[PDB]
């Protein structure tokens, strides 16, 4: 579902949300078959809430509101 | 003239959020304020719907969420 969706939203991307996302599918895919493999759910959203932290001030947000969507 | 009844709503919802923001740290001091601040907008808007993203704006709506909490 990550694969495919980001596949979907791979472009509109503000790069650092893009080498974010890239990255991250790139590393549960890098965790996948492992005995021990899971999403990283608290993770994604916590440094996603980073740049929020940073883009937040101004409601002018719909591309970064459209990735952390 | 309508200063006062924006004052006494705003503030309400504003000391809510600062009292369930200070139940938050509690919950996890090590995380910074900032994404949480963004994250309670996430809660908030991921339980009741787009349709109070504005509405955060909203003094007694908002008001009236966080009391009902």
């Amino acid at each position: 579902e990550l694969q495919d969706i980001m596949t979907s939203v791979s472009g509109r991307i503000p790069p650092n949300v893009e080498k974010s996302i890239k990255k991250e599918m790139a590393q549960y895919a890098s965790n996948i078959t492992s005995v021990l493999c899971q999403f990283p759910s608290q993770q994604i959203a916590n440094i996603l809430d980073s740049h929020a932290a940073t883009l937040n001030r101004k409601s002018e947000r719909e591309v970064f509101f459209m990735n952390t969507q | 003239k309508t200063s006062r009844t924006f004052f006494y709503w705003r503030l309400r919802r504003l000391l809510l959020e600062d009292l369930v923001k200070k139940k938050i740290h509690n919950a996890n001091p090590e995380l910074t304020d900032g994404q949480i601040q963004a994250m309670l907008r996430r809660w908030f808007v991921e339980v009741e719907g787009t349709v109070k993203a504005y509405v955060w704006d909203n003094n007694k709506d908002l008001a009236e969420w966080l009391e009902k909490q």
